[PDB]
RNA sequence: UGUCCUACGCCGGCAGGCGCGGGUAACCCGUUGAACCCCAUUCGUGAUGGGGAUCGGGGAUUGCAAUUAUUCCCCAUGAACGAGGAAUUCCCAGUAAGUGCGGGUCAUAAGCUUGCGUUGAUUAAGUCCCUGCCCUUUGUACACACCGCCCGUCGCU
């Protein structure tokens, strides 16, 4: 049915990435929003968030895809 | 149980529209079994086919 | 190109197809447009609810059309997926699944008059070794005449993909004892053209001798106004 | 013969068919 | 399912023809839709429909409470009409199986559309 | 491509104004600074920042004249449209398709016909089933044709 993604982190969904997305083995914005049901230009505000915290490994850059990957 | 078959040379090719060309085959586990099949496709000669049911042999004017 | 190509009724209608189907403009459109012009055409009395099959019932859209002008009817289907989205679309009639082919189970003289919009010509195929075209279309109408009651009436809406379709319908048709004929919408239109079974239980002598003897190549007069004229009054 | 006429009659004619369709300096 | 429909179904195996109505029912689910009440169909089904059928599949479907005989009335008998339109068109079988007397065949009913098929 | 193509300077936010030059043209426009394309940003499955129709108000230009909006620009309105039951077109390699750029008509339109380059493939190397055309044999099947039935019943003048 219609998405009702949510646009700004509430408390439960924000402990929720900060201890489980970095261990999927993939972390991207188009995949973290299917499952955290959240739009996608937080999945991809929230992702440079961890970057610079240093949870995650870049593997590219690019205008129309971004990966994403464990640490260890 | 599937097998496969080797071409050994292009008989013609059949069907109303053509859609199907008809080819001598021979076998992997023993070169003594030479049947005809139908195939569709582009085929040409040493090909290597599998064949579902190994047992009757394709027929078309 | 035609669905008819892709293979049997029961696998090309899948899950995916049902959907896409549900949300089709134009099909929503004429399914519609196509029962009202096929629900006119069988002559039944005003003011009065009867009971109707629709074969080939699909999603429903023939079968709602129905229901919104007073009737009540069952639905025939192959497709189980076609079936499910009819039961999400909340209709009010009764839903059947089966195959056309094999009969239609039902005592004889029920039904005060069959609807079909598009269903009939996935008959003319026979995707299966098992299946021959000309028994399952005798097994339809024949049953089909069993299960209508006398001097009822079936319309049959129906895409034929060239002139021996249409032949092989009904011959097939006319064969179970059924007498009507064909209606065609704007017979010579494209886009508008529709096919609908209508389906029913119950001086002269003067040439002549010239032209002869020029055969016979002998001199002749000229062949002109004065040729055969009565020259006045014999007495 | 007979044998030529069935052989005829069960296998595919072939062959000729001539289809024509479609640098140093 | 509704009651009206499998008491006009019949058996379309090319053996039983056509003595194979009427068909058993069983039922493990039962939901009621209401349906839109005309009584000028009702009064035409009346004619149609097979009592004897009616008494042993409410028999089959546990329930006693109907009318014996036949309810014919010029639509003025709107207590029985409406039990009975409760009875036919409103009494849906979501999950069961048919019986076919002649050939034994199950007819299983999926939520809540019955398979003819071969 | 052209004596109508335009360069450059100034003014206005844009359409658009004022001035001054080059080129009858492998000489100027023009190293023809084209669009898709490429790299970053925002958006996040929502008839939505998709889609633009239809409208309201104003400004500018060509014309004797712009009303039934010639054309262009700015702000505002945001319809259907969620890949099209079914009739049918074109196509075998720098081809189809995506993308822009130019001549004949033309006081001014854009809209027809023609070309040009750019990015660039899936399928096929066959057949006479459907359609059309051209050959050979034949007038033996069907139809035409012949023979027959030629719908019956009673009722009065
Ligand atoms: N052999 C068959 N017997 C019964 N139904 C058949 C059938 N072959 C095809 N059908 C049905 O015919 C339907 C055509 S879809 C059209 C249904 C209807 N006009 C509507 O739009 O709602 C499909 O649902 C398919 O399930």
């Amino acid at each position: 049915d219609k998405l009702n993604n949510l646009v700004l982190f509430d408390k439960a969904t924000y402990d929720k990435l900060c201890k489980e997305v970095p261990n999927y083995k993939l972390i991207t914005p188009a995949v973290v929003s299917e499952r955290l049901k959240i739009r996608g230009s937080l999945a991809r505000a929230a992702l440079q968030e961890l970057l610079s915290k240093g949870l995650i490994k870049l593997v590219s850059k690019h205008r129309a895809q971004v990966i994403y990957t464990r640490n260890t | 149980p599937i097998k496969l078959a080797r071409v050994t040379k292009v008989l013609g090719r059949t069907g109303s529209q053509g859609q199907c060309t008809q080819v001598r085959v021979e076998f992997m586990d023993d070169t003594s079994r030479s049947i005809i099949r139908n195939v569709k496709g582009p085929v040409r000669e040493g090909d290597v086919l599998t064949l579902l049911e190994s047992e009757r042999e394709a027929r078309r004017l | 190109r035609r669905p008819e190509h892709g293979g049997p009724p029961e696998l090309f209608y899948d899950e995916t197809e049902a959907r896409k189907y549900v949300r089709n403009s134009r099909m929503i459109d004429i399914q519609t447009r196509m029962a009202g012009r096929a629900l006119e055409l069988l002559y039944l009395p005003e003011n009065k609810p009867c009971y109707l099959l629709d074969i080939g019932c699909g999603t429903g859209l023939s079968g709602s059309y129905l229901s919104d002008e007073g009737h009540y009817w069952v639905g025939l289907d192959i497709s189980p997926a076609m079936l499910d989205e009819a039961v999400d679309r909340e209709i009010e009639g009764d839903l059947l699944l089966g195959d056309m082919g094999q009969g239609i189970p039902f005592k004889p003289g029920t039904f005060d008059g069959c609807i079909s919009i598009s269903a009939v010509q996935w008959l003319c195929n026979a995707n299966k070794k098992s299946e021959n075209p000309a028994k399952r279309l005798y097994c339809f109408f024949a049953s089909l005449f069993s299960v209508l009651v006398r001097g009822s009436r079936a319309v049959l809406q129906l895409y034929p993909e060239n002139s021996e379709q249409l032949e092989l319908i009904t011959t097939q048709a006319t064969k179970a004892g059924f007498s009507g004929g064909m209606v065609v919408d704007y017979p010579n239109s494209a886009k508008a053209k529709k096919f609908y079974l209508c389906l029913f239980s119950g001086r002269a002598w003067v040439l002549e001798k010239k032209e002869r003897h020029r055969r016979q190549g002998r001199e002749v007069r000229p062949d002109t106004q004065y040729t055969g004229r009565k020259r006045k009054p014999r007495f | 013969p007979l044998a030529d006429q069935i052989l005829a009659g069960n296998a595919v004619r072939a062959g000729v068919r001539e289809k024509r369709r479609g640098e140093e300096y | 399912m509704k009651l009206l429909t499998h008491n006009l179904l019949s058996s379309h195996v090319r053996g039983v023809g056509s003595r194979g109505f009427p068909l058993r029912l069983q039922a493990t689910e039962v939901r009621i839709c209401p349906v839109e009440f005309n009584p000028n169909f009702v009064a035409r089904m009346i004619p149609k429909v097979e009592w004897s059928a009616f008494l042993e599949a409410a028999d089959n479907l546990r329930l006693i409470q109907v009318p014996k005989g036949p309810v014919e009335g010029y639509e003025e008998n709107e207590e029985f009409l409406r039990t009975m339109h409760h009875l036919l068109l409103e009494v849906e079988v979501i999950e069961g199986t048919l019986q076919c007397p002649e050939s034994g065949r199950m007819f299983p009913i999926s939520r809540g559309i019955p398979n003819m098929l071969l």
